[PDB]
């Protein structure tokens, strides 16, 4: 039912809409107005994906695919069987994600903590909306969004990437990838450091934050601190997602050619554009 | 009495005996099934 | 070894993927088991153990040997909270809020809650106290940004309830922790830095108003702060966000309240 | 609202030389300068760094690896500083051609230098791993960092050493160069069918996305409960406070289950380690067992045909 | 073989039994799927052949 | 060979036995799959050929 | 040597029962190996 | 060679024995896989060849 | 450890080592006779 | 050469012996792999060609 | 040249000797690999072509 | 701070001079070395 | 100005600039002392 | 030039000597590789052409 310590926190108030209409729990889950909304949307979306499985003709979970409308339909509606189910599922998913963020706001708010978590979830929501809503609308058709399938949206990724050659040459792409790799590195180092401090050589006393700073300063020579590492983690993840959204919003919209052709500008800069030798020329 | 689990000698013997009775029952059912399959269609 | 199968389509790719599925199930079980070391067993809203305990059993206990001769903490163990909670349940069924019986902030329930930790200061690696006022620390000086010492302190109702005297810093960590804010009562209160907005002429506190500055739990000794009283101060300052919402002069709050 | 993203006022005093158990301080250097720029985000103090036997070994090997690649880049530009400036991202130190196989008889100019630089890189990375282990040991801490680094090293070794040996050719390792190693990645994907249909590639991507997810979640949670001293985590493990409870209750009321101040770091370390663990397994299987992953996916219920 | 019982002074019965149940079920599923994969011993297809269901 | 028993004053029995069980099962699975992979010693295919199943 | 906690007699008893189990396992393995070898040799 | 025993006043037996076991198993697996890789000394393929199985 | 403990442990180690070596030599001779590599 | 022994008043034996063992094993593996890489001195191919195993 | 010995009142012997050993081994490996890279002075290929190994 | 300003100024002046010299060397004309080679028959 | 930092920066600057100038000379077909010497002494 | 010695009241000898050793070795390697790169002054190929090794 309740954690040993949970009861002193289960108080009324701190909710955006609906007073105490839905200000109650179902098991551990806090419900709220936006919890009601998000349960509705999630349930409807999962059901409509199952109905897509029925219409398509497979029950293999890895072959179920809900394709967006084809290019000729433009930005209008499509029949449910050939593109409309995708649109309804997209609306359901957007509503579910937004309601989840607002429910998180309500919970953060009943507990008296900052709103960093719904903040950071909004970044992922905006990346999803970039892929599904902003770019296809800016670009003319719902057919540029990805299908809802486990292995068929990878086909969308591959085709979109190879439309512009090697997508590795997108520069915002490189920045986003560097942020992702740095984020994974920092997460591994942080988890390892805290665990090694709390679980020292075996039977000797528990370590202190001073030991963590000492270890990492011995390793490379500059410890960032606990507050520093948590700030850096939040910012690395958010920067990665932001640059992903940027690299995809500019693709097919202001850049239409091979991306190495973008990299071509530095090579042609006046004070080396003509020299013989090297890779280029 | 290593006490790793805290059980004593008599408790250990009792639990092991009932385990082994269950194990031999399982083994007997497996042998019956294996003979049935072998007679139905041999793999040697 | 390209492409020979042991049976059907089963090859080293398939053997590896199934081995990983098994390993992942085991690892998820282990991770949840490690995370069942605080807060369990589960309990009803009336304190008695629940019929629920979960699919995951409790792990075997492990012992942390605390540094500086503080003792040992062994988990999981018997958890009580060694303090009375002033709440009354709203409904007879479960999953409903418990309303405060008296003043919520100040009995310490809800967002104003606190935990009975050890009434001792946390120590740095060498044994001294970890957190310390500027005067008690040797060599520390405000190094960048707007020095808050000497500025008035304004509450959420656009009154000034006191003004800043000193900064409590965290010695090894080299960062400011509390504003010692002194009232024209003459006694001093502690302000968490992450709850204060230091401006050019003014230190704004969105959490509290003037009349609630006096209620902040004061410090036992005047150069040190213990863990208990840090919870106590932090919990009240933070619970001020909901429990001092009426007294607050926010444009958007008055906007919505007038409409509502 | 103050968001705790940047410090709004800084303080400093005497430098912290660090703890002194079982550590030979003859090898620890002196504290460096304080950076006001780095102080707005985390600690402002730089140094002191420990310089041991493995430290010198790793520094020598890594410096010679970097220098060897640089000298090859200079040769490859015709010794022209302007060409070096303009083609810095296009230069490449390429491994021997397939016809040499695994032999060390490749001339200096189609891959002898690649072999030399690779030897230096091998020594540097393994010395750094040993140094991580010993720095953890000197302070009486656990060896978790060494094992996470070992996962990263596993992927690195598979990419550069083990897979070329299994395929019997040095030509299938990764060239040293920015755009050249990106093209190596793309061409590896093209040659073996889609790596998108490599199941361990998909698992590796799942755990990289999960790393970004979990670490945004955890940074946001700790910054949200830093008003109760939540960033001081070792002490919250030692003596649970209200920050830990509020974090646990947020995640419990949000998704039905939560973690501990201690246990979220087990989640974090495993989430980050599995990236390179599954990646190494996938790359090792790639080409050695499967050479067309899309067909494999068709055969395994993954692709429509 | 007589004193194998002292294994239970080494291992906690609860953990061992959970692991044993999981192991036995996984092994049984393994062997059944191996049998189903081969054209012979796939008893389904074989019974389809014997009674001319197809 | 007579005093090999003192290995148990070096190693904790619980950990050693868990590792040994895991190792033995993994090795047995290794060898069985290696045998199944080769056209001979793949006892399934061999018996199916012998009794003329397909 | 003083690394785990057991005495001499406990060590001998545990090692003896281990070795009985080990030789039982080995005997079953030898029987299986002879059966396979007779059925189809690999040398 | 007589006083090589003093290596054990240098090295802790537990750590050395763990490392030695890991090393020996890894070396044995190394050599077995090397033998299996070559068309000769891949005893599997060879016995298949000798007795005219497949 | 003391001198006598060291000698005892080293002697039992070396007995195990020579047993392992003998089994290895028997296996190597069997393989060599079966199919030489020189 | 007589008083080279004073190196052991400079270096701790434990660390030196660990480093020496690691170095010697790595060097041996180096040389064996170099020999295996060349078409000659890859004793495996030599033994395959000499006795008509192909 | 007579009083070069005062370098040891500047440098700690332990650190210098570790660095020197590392440097010497790395240089030796450098030169051996350089010799092995060139078609001549690759003593392996020379020996192969001298005895007509192929 | 005069120190930081002076360091930035020195870096700026040197980098700008190098850029200007490189721009000159890029052009077929103004390349003193190469026009001297043409003049003195270095081909 | 700290004389140590100034001297280190000056040494790095002087050496790097000398290397850049030598590389610029080596880039040109002329002024490449090694290569013009090879042409002179018939090293082809 | 007489009082250049006062540089050592500016710089710590240890750091300067480490940096100088690294610099000198890196420069020597630089020049040797530059010589090896050019068809002339690559003493290896020049000897190979003189003694007709290919
Ligand atoms: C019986 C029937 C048979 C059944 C068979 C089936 C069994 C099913 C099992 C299902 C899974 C169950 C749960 C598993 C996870 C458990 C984790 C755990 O318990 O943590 C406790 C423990 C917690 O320690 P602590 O309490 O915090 O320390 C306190 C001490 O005071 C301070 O202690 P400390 O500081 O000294 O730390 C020491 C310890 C603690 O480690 C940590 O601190 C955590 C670090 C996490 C990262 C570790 C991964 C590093 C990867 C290394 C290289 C990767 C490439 C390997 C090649 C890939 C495989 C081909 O270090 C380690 O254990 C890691 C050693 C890594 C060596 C890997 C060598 C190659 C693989 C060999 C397999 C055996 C590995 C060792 C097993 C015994 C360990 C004692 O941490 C561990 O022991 C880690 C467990 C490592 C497991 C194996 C790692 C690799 C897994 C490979 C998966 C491949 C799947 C198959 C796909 C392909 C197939 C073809
Ligand atoms: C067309 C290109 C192909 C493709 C080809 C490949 C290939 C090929 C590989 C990957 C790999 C990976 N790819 Mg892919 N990839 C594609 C599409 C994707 C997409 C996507 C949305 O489209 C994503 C998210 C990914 C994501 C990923 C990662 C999950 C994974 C790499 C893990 C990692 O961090 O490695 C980076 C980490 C390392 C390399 C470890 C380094 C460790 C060492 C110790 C570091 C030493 C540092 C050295 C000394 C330098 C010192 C510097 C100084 C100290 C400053 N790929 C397509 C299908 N991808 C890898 C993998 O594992 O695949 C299974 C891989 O090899
Ligand atoms: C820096 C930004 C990072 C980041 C950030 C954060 N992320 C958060 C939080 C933060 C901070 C939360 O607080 C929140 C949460 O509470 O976590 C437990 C959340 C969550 N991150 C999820 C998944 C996730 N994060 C990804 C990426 C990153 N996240 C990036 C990198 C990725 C991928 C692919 O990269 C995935 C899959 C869910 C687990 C969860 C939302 C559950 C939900 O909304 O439920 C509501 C929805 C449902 C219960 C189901 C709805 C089903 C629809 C109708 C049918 C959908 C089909 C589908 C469209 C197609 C299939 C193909
Ligand atoms: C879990 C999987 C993640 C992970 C894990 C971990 N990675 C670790 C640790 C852990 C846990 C450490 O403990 C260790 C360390 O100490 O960290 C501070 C380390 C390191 N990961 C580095 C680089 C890196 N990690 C990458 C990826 C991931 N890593 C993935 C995502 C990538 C890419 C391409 O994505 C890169 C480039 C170095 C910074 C450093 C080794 C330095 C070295 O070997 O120097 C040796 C080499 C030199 C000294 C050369 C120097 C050249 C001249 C001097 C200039
Ligand atoms: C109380 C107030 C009452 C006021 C009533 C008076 C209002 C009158 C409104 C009349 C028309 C309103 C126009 C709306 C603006 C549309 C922009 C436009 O220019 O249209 C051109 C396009 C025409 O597309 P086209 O492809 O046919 O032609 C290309 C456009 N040209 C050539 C003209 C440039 O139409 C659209 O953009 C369609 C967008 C559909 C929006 C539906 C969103 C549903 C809400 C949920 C969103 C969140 C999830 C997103 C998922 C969506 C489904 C997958
Ligand atoms: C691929 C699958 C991989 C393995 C997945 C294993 C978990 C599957 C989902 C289990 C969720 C609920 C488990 C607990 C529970 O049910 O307890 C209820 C009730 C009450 O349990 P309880 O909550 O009171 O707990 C009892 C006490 N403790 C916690 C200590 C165990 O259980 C029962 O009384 C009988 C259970 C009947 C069998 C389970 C019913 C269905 C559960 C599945 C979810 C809903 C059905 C979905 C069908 C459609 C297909 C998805
Ligand atoms: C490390 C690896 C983690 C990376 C993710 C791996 C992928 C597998 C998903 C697991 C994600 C992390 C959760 C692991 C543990 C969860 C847990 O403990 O649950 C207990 C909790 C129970 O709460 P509790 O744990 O607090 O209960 C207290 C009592 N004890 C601890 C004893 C149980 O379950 C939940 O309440 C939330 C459910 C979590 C699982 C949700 C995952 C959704 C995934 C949807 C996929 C459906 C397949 C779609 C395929 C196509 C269509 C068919
Ligand atoms: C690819 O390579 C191929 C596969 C071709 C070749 C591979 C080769 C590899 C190298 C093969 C490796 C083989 C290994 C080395 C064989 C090892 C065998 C031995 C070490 C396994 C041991 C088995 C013994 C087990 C069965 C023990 C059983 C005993 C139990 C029944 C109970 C006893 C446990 C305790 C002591 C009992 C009571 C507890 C106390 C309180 C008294
Ligand atoms: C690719 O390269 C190829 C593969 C071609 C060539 C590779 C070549 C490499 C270099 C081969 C390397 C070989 C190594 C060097 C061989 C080393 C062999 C020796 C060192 C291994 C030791 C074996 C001894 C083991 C079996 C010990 C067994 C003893 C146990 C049974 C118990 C003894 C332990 C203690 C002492 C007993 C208890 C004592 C009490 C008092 C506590
Ligand atoms: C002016 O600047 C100077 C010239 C002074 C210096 C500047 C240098 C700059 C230009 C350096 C540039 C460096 C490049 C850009 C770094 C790029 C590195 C790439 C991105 C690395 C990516 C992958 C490499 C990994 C996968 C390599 C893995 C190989 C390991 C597994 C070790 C390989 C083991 C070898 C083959 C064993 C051989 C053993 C001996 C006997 C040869
Ligand atoms: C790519 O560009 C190319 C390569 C073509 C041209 C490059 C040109 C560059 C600019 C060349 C730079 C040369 C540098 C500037 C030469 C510097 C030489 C001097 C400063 C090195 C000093 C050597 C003295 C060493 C040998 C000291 C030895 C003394 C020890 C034996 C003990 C004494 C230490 C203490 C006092 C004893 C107590
Ligand atoms: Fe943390």
């Amino acid at each position: 039912a309740l954690l040993s310590f949970e009861r002193k926190y289960r108080v009324p108030g701190g909710t955006l809409v609906g007073g105490n209409l839905f200000d109650f729990w179902v098991g551990p889950f806090y419900v709220g107005f936006f919890g009601v909304a998000t349960f509705f949307f999630a349930a409807l979306g999962i059901i409509l994906i199952a109905w897509s499985a029925v219409l398509q003709g497979t029950w293999n979970p890895q072959l179920i695919s809900v394709y967006p409308p084809a290019l000729e339909y433009g930005l209008g509606g499509a029949p449910l069987a050939k593109g409309g189910l995708w649109q309804i599922i997209t609306i359901c998913a957007t509503g579910a994600f937004v309601s989840w963020a607002l429910r998180e706001v309500e919970i953060c708010r009943k507990l008296g903590i900052g709103y960093h978590i719904p903040f950071a979830f909004a970044f992922a929501i905006l990346a999803y909306l970039t892929l599904v809503l902003f770019r296809p609308v800016m670009m003319g058709a719902w057919g540029y969004a990805f299908p809802y399938g486990i292995w068929t949206h990878l086909d969308w990724v591959s085709n979109t990437g190879y439309t512009y050659g090697n997508f590795h040459y997108n520069p915002a792409h490189m920045i986003a990838i560097s942020f992702f790799f740095t984020n994974a590195l920092a997460l591994a180092l942080h988890g390892a450091l805290v665990l090694s401090a709390a679980n020292p050589e075996k039977g000797k006393e528990m370590r202190t934050p001073d030991h963590e700073d000492t270890f990492f300063r011995d390793l490379v020579g500059y410890s960032i601190g606990t507050l520093g590492i948590h700030r850096l983690g939040l910012l690395l993840s958010l920067s990665a997602v932001f640059f992903s959204a940027l690299c995809m919003i500019i693709t097919g919209t202001i850049w239409f050619d091979q991306w190495v052709d973008w990299w071509q500008w530095w090579v042609k800069l006046p004070w080396w554009a003509n020299i013989p030798g090297g890779i280029n020329g | 009495d290593l006490g790793y689990t805290g059980l004593t000698d008599e408790q250990a013997q009792e639990l092991h005996s009932v385990y082994m009775s269950g194990l031999w029952l399982f083994s007997a059912v497996a042998i019956v099934a294996h003979l049935a399959v072998y007679i139905w269609r041999p793999w040697f | 070894m390209v492409g020979v199968t042991a049976f059907g389509n089963f090859d080293l790719a398939s053997l590896a993927i199934y081995s990983f599925w098994i390993f992942l199930a085991g690892l998820i079980y282990y991770l949840q088991t490690e995370n069942m070391r605080e807060g369990y067993p589960l309990e009803n809203e009336d304190g008695t153990p629940a019929a629920n305990q979960g699919p995951f059993p409790l792990p075997k206990p492990k012992t942390f040997i605390l540094p500086h001769g503080r003792g040992t903490l062994t988990v999981p163990g018997p958890e009580s909270e060694d303090r009375p909670i002033a709440l009354a349940r709203t409904a007879v069924s479960e999953g409903f809020p418990h309303a405060p019986t008296g003043d919520p902030m100040k009995d310490g329930v809800g967002p104003a809650s606190w935990v009975a930790r050890r009434d001792l200061p946390e120590l740095d690696g060498h044994g001294h106290n970890k957190i310390k006022p500027m005067k008690a620390a040797a060599g520390f000086h405000v190094s960048a940004g707007k020095n808050p010492i000497g500025l008035p302190v304004r509450g959420c109702d656009l009154e000034i309830a006191g003004k800043v005297v000193d900064i409590w810093v965290d010695i090894p960590e080299q960062m400011a922790r509390f504003l010692e804010v002194e009232l024209k009562d003459g006694s001093t209160r502690l302000l968490p830095m992450q709850m204060v907005k230091v401006q050019s002429n003014r230190v704004h506190v969105n959490a509290l108003s003037s009349d609630l500055f006096a209620g902040i739990p004061t410090i036992k000794s005047p150069t040190e702060v213990t863990l208990l009283e840090e919870d106590k101060i932090c919990g009240y300052v933070a619970g001020g966000l909901m429990y001092a919402a009426p007294k607050r002069k926010s444009v958007v709050a008055a906007m919505l309240a007038e409409y509502a | 609202e103050y968001q705790n993203i940047f410090s709004q006022v800084q303080v400093r005093g005497p430098a912290d030389l660090g703890m002194t158990e079982d550590v030979n301080l003859a090898n620890r250097s002196g504290v460096g300068p304080f950076s006001t720029l780095l102080g707005w985000f985390g600690n402002a103090q730089l140094g002191p760094i420990y310089l041991g036997s493995l430290g010198v070994l790793s520094l020598f090997s890594g410096l010679m690896w970097f220098f060897t690649i640089g000298i090859w880049f200079w040769y490859q530009a015709g010794w022209n500083p302007a060409v070096f400036l303009r083609d810095l991202f296009f230069f490449s130190l390429e491994p021997p051609a397939p016809e040499y196989g695994l032999s060390f008889a490749a001339p200096l100019k189609e891959g002898g230098l690649w072999l030399i630089a690779s030897f230096f890189m091998f020594v540097a990375v393994w010395s750094w791993w040993g140094r991580t282990y010993l720095r953890a040991q000197a302070l009486g801490m656990g060896k978790h960092t060494a094992w996470a680094f070992l996962s990263a090293i596993w992927l690195w070794m598979v990419l550069g050493f083990i897979r070329p040996i299994l395929m019997g050719s040095w030509s299938e390792a990764v060239p040293y160069g920015i755009f050249s190693h990106l093209d190596w990645t793309n061409n590896f994907s093209l040659v073996h069918g889609n790596l998108f249909y490599n199941p361990f590639h998909g698992l590796s991507i799942a755990f990289l996305y999960g790393s970004a997810l979990l670490f945004a979640m955890h940074g946001a949670t700790i910054l949200a409960v830093s008003r109760f001293g939540g960033e001081r985590e070792l002490e919250q493990i030692a003596d649970r406070g209200t920050a830990a409870e509020r974090a646990a209750l947020f995640w419990r009321w949000t998704m039905g289950f939560n973690a501990t101040m201690e246990g979220i770091h087990r989640w974090a370390i495993w989430m980050a380690v599995l990236v390179t663990l599954t990646g190494g397994i996938g790359i090792l299987l790639s080409g050695t067992v499967v050479d067309n992953w899309y067909v494999w996916g068709q055969n395994h219920g993954m692709a429509p045909l | 073989m007589s004193k194998f019982y002292k294994i239970w002074m080494i291992f906690d019965p609860r953990r061992v039994f959970v692991a044993q149940g999981v192991f036995l079920f996984l092994l049984a599923v393994m062997i059944h799927l191996i049998l189903l994969s081969t054209p012979s011993y796939n008893w389904l297809e074989i019974s389809a052949a014997k009674y001319n269901r197809v």
